[PDB]
RNA sequence: UGGAGAGUUUGAUCCUGGCUCAGGACGAACGCUGGCGGCGUGCUUAACACAUGCAAGUCGAACGGAAAGGCCCUUUCGGGGGUACUCGAGUGGCGAACGGGUGAGUAACACGUGGGUGAUCUGCCCUGCACUUUGGGAUAAGCCUGGGAAACUGGGUCUAAUACCGAAUACACCCUGCUGGUCGCAUGGCCUGGUAGGGGAAAGCUUUUGCGGUGUGGGAUGGGCCCGCGGCCUAUCAGCUUGUUGGUGGGGUGAUGGCCUACCAAGGCGACGACGGGUAGCCGGCCUGAGAGGGUGACCGGCCACACUGGGACUGAGAUACGGCCCAGACUCCUACGGGAGGCAGCAGUGGGGAAUAUUGCACAAUGGGCGCAAGCCUGAUGCAGCGACGCCGCGUGAGGGAUGACGGCCUUCGGGUUGUAAACCUCUUUCAGCACAGACGAAGCGCAAGUGACGGUAUGUGCAGAAGAAGGACCGGCCAACUACGUGCCAGCAGCCGCGGUAAUACGUAGGGUCCGAGCGUUGUCCGGAAUUACUGGGCGUAAAGAGCUCGUAGGUGGUUUGUCGCGUUGUUCGUGAAAACUCACAGCUUAACUGUGGGCGUGCGGGCGAUACGGGCAGACUAGAGUACUGCAG
C-alpha cells in the first residue's frame, strides 16, 4: 500500500517534515515517490504547504494518509475535498506577515524628527 | 579566545598607532622588546603579514575567524579588498565603536559581550554580530543610565559619525542606510597585500 | 571564477635532472596543556570468541473455552456455581521477507546511466462488474493414561470455527478446434472478435462511525528477466571451451532462454588481451587542484552481498529466511551416557587484537512500521540523554584611566635600555560560570476521556554579589614572522634540506626578549598540490635518459582535386530522464556562526522527434599534379 508519510528533516531541536508519497515498506528517510507538501511546527502558526492537485492524485489512485497527515489534510481542505462532505474550505492559518525593515526604519526617522 | 595583553605592543611592532589617539606609541614608534632598534631584512611576505596583523589587530579577530572572512569576501562578486574591508567593518562592535559611542574598540566589544545593546527589537550579545541595511542598534532601557553611555552621550564631538551610519535619537540609537563602500571606510593600511597575502 | 616559489651537483656559469620544503585535508593516534556552549561524530585492526538484559508481535468484532482480575448468586470460609466485562494456554488470521547490522565474498548485468519485455509476477490499497448456494469428515485445547534425566513425546476419549474437504453456479477467466477483421517489430499483438467443446470459487462475524469472504476488469505500488555504454592492476598468465556454440522435439518456469534433457550439426571466444593470477562491495558524493586530472567510498542517501562454516529445500503474494526448518562440520554447554542445547556482522556490554574508538541510560511525548472496527498493544526503528577538545562554529578569561615609566628580571659601552600602560592604584561593566525566582515551543497532535512531553524544571527570562572562578603550545641560521647572555666544546646533543657542536654557538642546553597561533599548539601516519616529475590541456630523444643495425610487410592508424547523395560523426532546437541529500546563487530561521529550510542553477550524460550539410566518414561517379607501368638513353 503506497501512503503519504511524514519524513523528517531540520537538525535535533527542530524537525521540519516534508510530505512524502511512498511505500508502506520503506524506512522514514528512504526514497520518496513524490513530495506533495511540507510542514513546519516549530513556527507559532505551524506553517502548512499541500500541493492541492497533487494531493488529489494520490487520493484518487489509493494511497493511505497516516494520521497526522490525514489531520493537514483536513486543515487544508483537501480531503474534504477527496471526500466531499462539508464541502472544500480552507481552514489553514497562514503566518501572519511581518512588516518590512524599511516601513520600520522610514517609521524610526520620522520618529526621530 | 581573545587577546587581553598590552595594546601598545602591537602597534609599536606594526610601526602603525591602532588605537589612535596613544601616547606611548609616539613616544617610542619602534618595536618591543631588547631588539626594537635592529634594522630589518625586506621581504614581500613580511609587509604583507604585517598588513593582515594591522587588520586583525585594529578589530581585534583571531586568525581563524579572518580566514573566514576573507573566504567569504573573496566568494563575493564585488573585489576582495574592499568586500573584506566591508565585512570586517560591518561587525556589530565595530558598528558601535564607529557610532561615536565607545573611546575604544575594546570597550565597545566589551559592551556588545555584555549585553548592553539591542538591534531589531531583540538582545544580541555577540562582538562578531553582522549588520545589514537599516539595521536600528538600540541601548537596553536599564543600562541607558550607567556611566559608559552617559560620557559616551555627552562626548558626542569626536571621531565624525560616517555616512552610511547615523545616530538619530537623542537616547543615541543608530541607523545603517548602507553597508559601507571603499571610499568611506577611512581605515589604515592596504588590502591588496593581504590579498596577496592569502593567494600564496 | 582563475596557476607565486625556495634550497641543494660547480672555483664560478648556464642547462638537464632527482631530492627536500613552504599549502590543504582526516572516522585519526601520540606529547604538552585545557573554561564553556551549539551542532556533528566515535572498532579503520579479529566476518575473532561471546556472560547478562532487551531488539516481533497482535486480534475475544474468527473459535472452543474459563487459568488470572471484574461483577453476581451461595455457602461450613473450604470454597462452590454463573457471567462474559475480561482473559493465561490453545486452534485460526495477518505480521514476522520490513525495519536494524556488517562489507566476508564478488572484476560480475554487482553497480551507474539509458532502453526493452509481442517474454513476466504483484499480498495489503483504490475503483468498476458479478456473486457470497449446498453438504460433510476431523482435530488442537479439555479429560484419562504411558515413556524420558531432560529436551520432548505415544495412546484412548472428546469439541468449535472465517481451520479442512465434496458438489452446484461463474461463462468477466483458463485450455482446445474452426473462423473474421486489423496493427505490425519477425516470433506475433489487438478487437473482453465470433463460434463449438471442456473446466475453474466464496465465510461469516458484530449492534456499531460496523467489519468482513470469492471471481473478474482497470489503476497504484513493489519486483523479475534481457541489452547498449561506463568505471582496477597484471603475457615474467596465449591459447580457452564439450551443455561448450546452434537446431529440433520434449520438460521446466511467473517469464524468455543449454535453464534441464534426447537426438543432430561443429561450432563459440581470443592479442580490440580470451583463459589464468592479484586486489576490490558499487554509486550520489568527499578531499585536493586554476582546470584537466589524481586519491577516496568515513557520516547521510540508493543498490548489491552475507547472517558460526558448507549444502538444501519448505511455507508464503514475496525468502541470503540475522533473533525459522533439515543435514554435515568446527567450537561451547547439559547428561542418569541413552541423548540433548546454542549462534551479537541488532542495542548496550565483556574478553582478545590494537596506536586507537563510548552507556549493560530514558521514552514511545514526535515521525515511521505491524496487528486490531476501535480503545489499545508492540517497536534498542526512532526521538533524546551520557561519555571523548575527535571535528566545525561561537564566547569568555575583563574595559577606561594610569609614569621623565615603581620592584624584580635580563642586557650593558656602567651612561642606560628593555620587560612596560605592562604592574601597583582610581573608576566601570558584568558576558560565561555560581546563587535565587519564574519557566517553555516542540502537541490545529492523541483520547471521548478529563487528561496526555522522554528531553526537563532543561533552554530561556528576571534579580544578587563581586574582577571577582578561568592560558597554554610551537618556534626564533636560510627557506620562513621573530636575537641576546650564560653553560659545554667534534662532547652532550640538534636536524625537513643545506648542515650546526674545536672555551668567545643568533643552529646544542638553559634564561631574558621576540614572533605565530590560541582552548588549543605541535609530532607521526596517509592522500592531493607545489611536480610541466607520465606533459589531453601540458615534456622530450646529435652530445644531458631516450631513434630498433637495416629493410619488407600483416592488423591498425592516416590520406591529393572534384560532382551528386546519406545525415553515421559534427552542430542547433525541443521533449523525457539525470531521486533526495551534497555543491553554487538568492532568501528565510535559529541572539550570530556553524547548522537547518525554501526557490533557482548544476546534474558536464543518455534516449526520442525536428532543422543544417562546411568538415570527417559511407555510397555512386569523374580528374591527373601523388604513385606506378611503357619507350628511348645513361652512369656505376
Amino acid at each position: 500500500a503506497v501512503k503519504i508519510k511524514l519524513t523528517r528533516l531540520g537538525k535535533i531541536r527542530n524537525p521540519q517534515y516534508r510530505i512524502i508519497v511512498a511505500d508502506a515498506r520503506t524506512r522514514r528517510d528512504g526514497r520518496a515517490i513524490e513530495v506533495i507538501g511540507r510542514y513546519h511546527p516549530k513556527e507559532e502558526p505551524s506553517l502548512i504547504q499541500i500541493d492541492s492537485e497533487r494531493a488529489q492524485y494520490w487520493l484518487g489512485v489509493g494511497a493511505q494518509p497516516t494520521e497526522p497527515v490525514l489531520a493537514l489534510l483536513k486543515i487544508t481542505g483537501d480531503w474534504q475535498k477527496f471526500k466531499g462532505l462539508p464541502g472544500a474550505e480552507g481552514t489553514l492559518k497562514v503566518k501572519e506577515p511581518k512588516p518590512s525593515k524599511l516601513d520600520l526604519f522610514n517609521a524610526a526617522l520620522a520618529e526621530a524628527e | 579566545a581573545r587577546y587581553t595583553g598590552p595594546a601598545t605592543r602591537k602597534s609599536r611592532r606594526l610601526g602603525v598607532d591602532l588605537v589612535g589617539g596613544d601616547q606611548s606609541f609616539e613616544k617610542r614608534p619602534y618595536p618591543p622588546g631588547q631588539h626594537g632598534r635592529a634594522r630589518i631584512k625586506e621581504s614581500e611576505y613580511r609587509q604583507q603579514l604585517q598588513e593582515k596583523q594591522k587588520a586583525r589587530f585594529s578589530y581585534g579577530v583571531m586568525e581563524k575567524q579572518f580566514r573566514r572572512y576573507y573566504e567569504e569576501a573573496n566568494r563575493q562578486p564585488g573585489k576582495t579588498g574592499d568586500n573584506l574591508l566591508r565585512i570586517l567593518e560591518s561587525r556589530l562592535d565595530n558598528v558601535v565603536y564607529r557610532a561615536g559611542l565607545a573611546r575604544t574598540r575594546r570597550m565597545a566589544r566589551q559592551l556588545v559581550s555584555h549585553g548592553h545593546f539591542l538591534v531589531n527589537g531583540v538582545k544580541v550579545d555577540i562582538p562578531s554580530y553582522r549588520v545589514s541595511q537599516y539595521d536600528i542598534i538600540d541601548v537596553k532601557e536599564k543600562s541607558l543610565n550607567t556611566l559608559p553611555f552617559q560620557i559616551a552621550r555627552e562626548t558626542a564631538g569626536e571621531r565624525p559619525i560616517p555616512s552610511w551610519l547615523q545616530v538619530v535619537g537623542e537616547r543615541q540609537r543608530i541607523l545603517v542606510h548602507q553597508l559601507p563602500e571603499r571610499a568611506q571606510i577611512d581605515v589604515p593600511l592596504t588590502e591588496q597585500l593581504i590579498v596577496e597575502l592569502y593567494s600564496k
